[PDB]
């Protein structure tokens, strides 16, 4: 009631007080600064009476728990100052709540997150439920930031530095299983006596009077610790290429808590934000979340959704596999496949059954439930039983006769209710769909390379394709735990049409007699993790070479690669993994260690020249070649909105995050400045690297793609 | 109606028969080898029921079975539709009859629809012969229930002190009656001794067998029934019978040293159906629900018929004693009877019965009937084979007739089916079906 | 509308039970020590038969299931009666359904009198907790397949080489969900701490059903129906049930550790039906027949029910699912009960069940009837004591509560019995008897 904040006590019969944190507006309990001071308050209120002897924090939420700090505010700091301002007011908070002598139980349901854990420290006991939705964790780092207070000190010398450090560092998830083993939450606890069970646990006499011992206490002081640290920061800096800060931060602000004492590690957080959390990577992972987070919110399309429960897929193989397989494992949609000739299901079968029982394999899984999906998983050679397929999706290959034919034969052969749905490699949807007697039903999707690890969709209506078709397309993805983007049904497109310049740069560049090693160290350096001929050659020589001449048909000659050249190794058997040799070596008999590339490549190669082009000059045309099409693109509108493009590029092409994406690295290198020296580039070998007219508005009077705030 | 009884529901819908699927039977060491019998009824009601357009959450009621029990899960129909997807509030059950489990479903599922609690049922069952579950020796039984229920340690020593002799053996699968111990090819042996079969009268049976059946797998025919297996190896998947050998010819398996008696033994193991492992699936449904929900059922049903019999000689002649009951309780003959089926669960055995079927005297006294039940022929007699080829699992050869018979039925575009089966404990199964 | 199940035949007699007879019930490792569960099945139908002195030859068909299965009898209903002077052809056979198959052969055997293909039938069963038929490592199981199959002799020291001192050890044999892995009382347990379920009114229980059960024994009531079992070596027949704890008080029962969640938990082996064996044979027949022969049923049939609910989350609420619906059968109400019986297997889910029996919220999203069940009074409830005090001889104690109601509805007036029952599976079932 703008007045109650979250935190309201309650006093039961006995002498504790129960905590419920009800926060009046989003479903989330997050954090703001007004808490932090209503609860000294309520602490206030709480100390003057002497009968109490425990005080135990319910979630109030079937949500979370309390979801931790909010970063809307972290993007209000101006200076270091607010940032070590509020560290400052979460450490007195903190050790004022921790000040007090009675027990203090805090009970965990449903997320513990970020600020979630900076009131767990703070609480001598703790209960977590067995429900799978309760989770603990700093997801801090992602940020380019730190926990507020405590974290960094605490933590480590309740539950050990190993465990602590790479929580910070690597941030993964933690369940309540492997909480209480590890021996941060001391007893796992039913959620319906989730508040009774800690009752008790108020109760208990002692606040902390046996800690745990430590099993690792060998190396507990100062023998090993640096001996830790020089190993984790060498891996780190080989891990991060130097370009992330808050990596070496946080060997810096644990180190000076953990040898001198508690209060060196409150100044010290308290300055990292001072300079962490006001820092251009900083600044591009905060943007970049609200980006990530408002499009899962974006409902993608506008129209009501329609019933979708069985989906049918024409084709097999290994996508028909893969996509299979999330939609299975993920998603648990009952499926239909058809296929001409069983082996095909026999493999995909196959397919899906090699990526299972490795979870299994894993121990963290077993084979009861495995077999449940196995169920859904449906494999026949016939039109029969298809008749109730809410969705219906083609995964053969791209003839578009073949394509055509056998959309018409779908129709009569499924419901007039099925939306038809292909994942095309050039072929146009309208195009595809013409003689279409549901063409409004008819819709595109695009996926790609195996897709467990690439979340991202593109969203491809048609000229005809009814707002349903799209809205529950896009709820689809939703629901497979992947991103929607909605782009136009245009040639190239858009991730396809910006990662063509970058591997046709690299395909020019290298047969310049430039070393591959070289120019890839600097560029995953740079901050495009993995290079270019890898990722050129495992996702697919053909299948990159073959949106090329749609590319040269679609715009112009500057997607073209050198002739003969690339074209080469595809009719030599060196096609990549796929086919087993091809430029990596891939006999990896290198004890299995990043083996360099086979030496013949070289020879098959003209490899007329030098390094010459400096190792920061390739990643910075790189980076250009994309941006001078990103802006191309979007010129035309080929994204449906700005944050989509942006979320488009970071995560399907692998633009430095820390850069925050293409147009934050635009108007980060001063809006139009990179014209004149990405021009001079354009004059030092060729048209190629011509500026766009938009690019050239923006550039010569001076503008921001993004009006915002700033 | 003396002796004929109404199979039609309380509402006036008779019992409608709707399709199946049958799982290709392999031998216990070509195929289906370390499977059990789980999955194999999974993979058989799942796509059955996502092979039509036929949902999950109408089925209220269901039973499989298998003769081959394994120790763990009971009851098997818990984890059919626990895993498979149909609704987790659907009335699953299993029931035991030696090799014609099947039939023994198919009364026990309908006197569920005729009492009208539930509207649709779902028929089948699995039999597997490579994954017999191993007993231990019965001495080594007993021991290991003292030890949980000793107190002391040195209990336990004394109690292992009696351990001595082979008890490490284990006890080897064994199939022969428990209380008669004929092996059920013995006493088949003594009924052509006693019945006068000769193994150049049979031989030619299983070659007629062997043939008209991998005709129908070279004509195709059991096409849409037999289901293509599929393995977690994934190394290929399976479509036709292996244990089929429709191509050798009647003078070649003659000269076999002889199964059971080795002496006098007019049969082998040739002319005796193999054990094969498989399962299968059956839609049974009333006739109004056929109808309200659009769907024509793989013809319809007309009356079952079961008997029991001593079991001390030729108990296999159940058959011979169900068959006029079956068409009393039908009012029914074999005369206005296109086709029939036998199990023909070995080589003779039936030839008495057929013989006992055209045979007088034995309906005359043996029965009480006035008349002998009649002869059959030939040619409306397994017209897609027997046993004989296929082979024979127990539970599942019932179901895998009922399909074989209703769409031959359909080929033949109507009739009456009818279908004979032999069963272990002197028990015979047989019935009239219907293709409308 | 009404939605009610006449259980009348054809011709319109109603379903009638005559009569039945307990075998009494002993702990594990007791005078009920090594007996086979077979051998029960003959010695408590055999008397039977001899008291009741109906025909061996009338009867038409009979079932029996049986919890802890033994392999050495497959079909154990053929056993008894080719162990009992019954008439050999009598077309019997075996059913399994949880703890509840005495109530499962209720179902499908009142159905199989009013098909009109038979006229009587007999009801039981028999569990015993002393006799497990326990088998080895299942690959040791699965080592044995190979071999026997295996040609070459010096192949088999080849297949010998895989072992490992650990593989002789066997399996223990295990109660807990096969694919949930949580066993009965830790179901129960959690209710208690889902609903809230004190120890101390879970005890109370255990005493009241103690001090209820054994006034019945001191009362002999149960003397009529309850067997004087002779075991084999003959050295004293057993009269009472030693199972039953009537002196006792609350405060021995609340020093008892919990048993499975030794931490909080609310139940223990004072509140948990302890491992009990015995037998159990029950006559059901229509009441035409009845007549006919001249005799008088114990009471008769009203209406039946059963419901498949979830095993991860409250698995025993299986007669808080069945309850109104075997009233809208009978088109009563649990008002309209004279007697009101439940199987006591857990104290905690017997609170939970009358408490969820008179949740009306549990109705209204749960089941979505018009009104929940009602309240059940404590009075009626169980009145001759209940599972904490018998004890739980697994398949018997469905009809072991059909016995004592029917004669205790007998020794009041004709009145409307019921039962409640949970069963495994996510089971329940339910029904409404008459008894006049």
């Amino acid at each position: 009631m703008e007045m109650t904040s979250a935190f309201t006590l309650n006093v039961r019969l006995d002498n504790i007080a129960v905590i419920t944190i009800d926060v009046p507006g989003e479903k989330m309990n997050t954090l703001k600064a007004e808490f932090a001071s209503q609860v000294r308050a309520i602490i206030k209120q709480l100390r003057e009476n002497k009968e109490l002897r425990g005080v135990v924090f319910v979630s109030a939420k079937p949500d979370n728990f309390i979801a931790g700090a909010d970063i809307n505010m972290i993007g209000n700091c101006k200076t270091a100052q607010e940032a070590e301002a509020l560290a400052r007011q979460g450490q007195q908070l903190m050790a004022e709540i921790h000040a007090l002598p009675i027990q203090v139980i805090a009970a965990i349901h449903g997320a513990c997150l970020g600020g979630g854990l900076e009131l767990a420290l703070a609480c001598h006991g703790r209960v977590c439920t067995d429900d799978p939705k309760t989770v603990l964790g700093l997801p801090e780092v992602q940020l380019g930031l730190l926990p507020g207070s405590g974290g960094t000190q605490r933590l480590p010398r309740l539950i050990g530095v190993s465990t602590a450090l790479e929580m910070i560092l690597t941030g993964k998830q933690l369940r309540a299983k492997q909480a209480l083993k590890l021996g941060l939450v001391d007893d796992v606890v039913p959620h319906s006596i989730l508040l009774e069970a800690a009752v008790e646990l108020a109760k208990k006499e002692r606040p902390s009077s046996r800690p745990l011992p430590v099993r690792e206490r060998i190396l507990a002081g100062p023998l090993g610790r640096a001996l830790l640290f020089k190993m984790v920061g060498k891996k780190t800096e080989h891990k991060t290429q130097g370009n992330y800060p808050a990596t070496e931060r946080i060997l810096e602000v644990v180190e000076t808590g953990l040898a001198q004492g508690t209060s060196s590690g409150y100044d010290a957080e308290a300055r990292a934000f001072g300079e962490l959390a006001m820092t251009p990577q900083s600044q591009a992972l905060r943007s970049i979340f609200f980006a990530s987070t408002d499009v899962k919110k974006d409902p993608g399309s506008d129209a009501p959704p329609a019933p979708l429960n069985s989906v049918g897929i024409l084709g097999g193989g290994l996508m028909g596999g893969g996509i299979a397989y999330v939609t299975a494992c993920k998603a648990g949609i009952p499926v239909r496949i058809k296929d001409i000739n069983p082996q095909g299901i026999n493999h995909a079968l196959k397919y899906s059954w090699d990526q299972l029982e490795g979870k299994v394999r894993r121990r963290h899984l077993k084979a009861s439930e495995r077999d449940k999906q196995l169920a859904l998983i449906s494999g026949t050679t016939d039109y029969r039983g298809f008749a109730h397929r809410d969705l219906i999706i083609e995964a053969v290959f791209e003839n578009l006769e073949l394509k055509q034919q056998m959309v018409a034969e779908v129709e009569q052969n499924c419901a007039a209710h099925t939306i038809f749905a292909s994942n095309t490699s050039s072929l146009p949807i309208g195009d595809i769909a013409a003689h279409a007697t549901r063409p409004e039903q008819v819709i595109g999707l695009h996926f790609f390379s195996p897709v467990e690890k690439m979340p991202l969709v593109e969203i491809i209506p048609h000229a005809g394709t009814s707002a349903q078709t799209i809205a529950t397309t896009v709820k689809l993805a939703k629901k497979q735990g992947k991103t929607p983007i909605v782009v136009r049904d245009k040639a190239g497109f858009y991730v396809n049409r910006i990662l063509a310049p970058y591997i046709n740069e690299a395909i020019r560049m290298l047969t310049q007699g430039e070393r591959v090693e070289h120019i890839d160290a600097a560029l995953v350096k740079f901050g495009f993790p993995v290079g270019p001929i890898q990722l050129l050659d495992e996702v697919g020589i053909d299948t990159g070479t073959k949106i090329i001449p749609v590319l040269e048909a679609a715009y112009g000659e500057r997607f073209s690669a050198p002739a003969n050249v690339v074209s080469s190794i595809l009719n030599d058997d060196r096609k990549g993994r796929k086919n087993g040799r091809g430029f990596y070596l891939y006999g990896q008999k290198g004890r299995k260690s990043k083996k360099q590339v086979d030496p013949a490549i070289y020879p098959l190669i003209g490899t007329q020249g030098q390094g010459r082009i400096s190792a920061p000059q390739v990643a910075e045309r790189c980076v250009m070649l994309m941006l001078n099409e990103a802006v191309r693109c979007v010129d035309e509108q080929v994204i449906r909105s700005v944050r989509d493009g942006d979320i488009g590029a970071v995560f399907g092409i692998g633009f430095p995050p820390f850069l925050g994406g293409p147009f934050r690295y635009i108007d980060s290198l001063g809006a139009g400045e990179v014209v004149a020296i990405m021009q001079r580039l354009a004059t030092q070998y060729g048209s190629r690297f011509t500026p766009c007219e938009r690019l050239v508005e923006m550039g010569a009077r001076g503008e921001s793609f993004w009006k915002t705030t700033a | 109606m003396g002796q004929v009884l109404p199979l039609v529901t309380r509402q006036g819908d008779r019992i409608a028969i709707v399709s199946g699927l049958r799982t290709p039977f392999a031998r216990q060491a070509t195929a289906f080898h370390g499977i059990p019998a789980v999955d194999l009824g999974k993979m058989v009601v799942g796509e059955l029921l996502a092979r039509s357009e036929i949902p999950a959450e109408v089925i209220e009621q269901l039973v499989f079975g298998q003769v081959v029990q394994m120790p763990e899960a009971p009851n098997i129909a818990r984890e059919i539709v626990l895993g498979t997807g149909m609704n987790v509030h659907t009335d699953a059950y299993s029931v035991s009859r030696a090799c014609a489990t099947s039939f023994q479903a198919v009364a026990n599922v309908a006197e569920s629809l005729m009492a009208g609690t539930i509207r649709a049922g779902i028929a089948g069952g699995a039999d597997s012969s490579s994954v017999l579950p191993i007993g231990v020796s019965k001495k080594l039984a007993r021991v290991l229930v003292d030890v949980n229920k000793a107190r002391t340690m040195s209990q336990r020593l004394k109690l292992f002190s009696r351990l001595r002799l082979r008890d490490l053996m284990p006890v080897p699968p064994a199939v022969a009656e428990y209380s008669t111990g004929l092996r059920m090819g013995d006493t088949a042996e003594q009924m052509a001794k006693t019945y006068g079969i000769t193994r150049e009268q049979q031989d030619a049976l299983a070659h007629r067998s062997h043939q008209r059946a991998a005709q129908a797998w070279s004509d195709g025919k059991l096409k849409e029934e037999v289901m293509t297996a599929f393995i977690p190896p994934y190394k290929q998947p399976l479509v036709e019978d292996n244990n089929i050998r429709g191509n050798s010819s009647l003078a070649d398996y003659a000269k076999l040293r002889p199964a059971f008696d080795r002496k006098h033994g007019t049969v082998t193991a040739a002319n005796s159906t193999p054990l094969t492992d498989g399962a299968a699936a059956v839609i049974l449904m009333t006739e109004s629900r056929a109808k309200e929900l659009g769907l024509v059922p793989l013809g319809y049903l007309r009356s079952y018929a079961f008997t029991a019999i001593d079991v001390w000689q030729d108990m296999l002649l159940g058959p011979a004693w169900s068959t006029p009951l079956a068409l009393e309780r039908a009012g029914l003959t074999m005369s206005d009877l296109t086709l029939i089926d036998m199990h023909e669960a070995f080589a003779a055995q039936t030839l008495a019965n057929i013989q006992l079927l055209g045979s007088e005297r034995f309906a005359r006294e043996a029965l009480g009937r006035a008349h002998a039940t009649g002869e059959v022929d030939d040619s409306k007699f397994n017209v897609l084979g027997g046993s004989i080829a296929y082979g024979h699992p127990f539970a599942a050869t019932g179901a895998r007739m009922i399909t074989q018979t209703l769409h031959e039925l359909r080929r033949r575009g109507g009739g009456f089916g009818l279908v004979t089966a032999c069963a272990a404990g002197g028990l015979g199964a047989a019935m009239v079906l219907e293709a409308e």
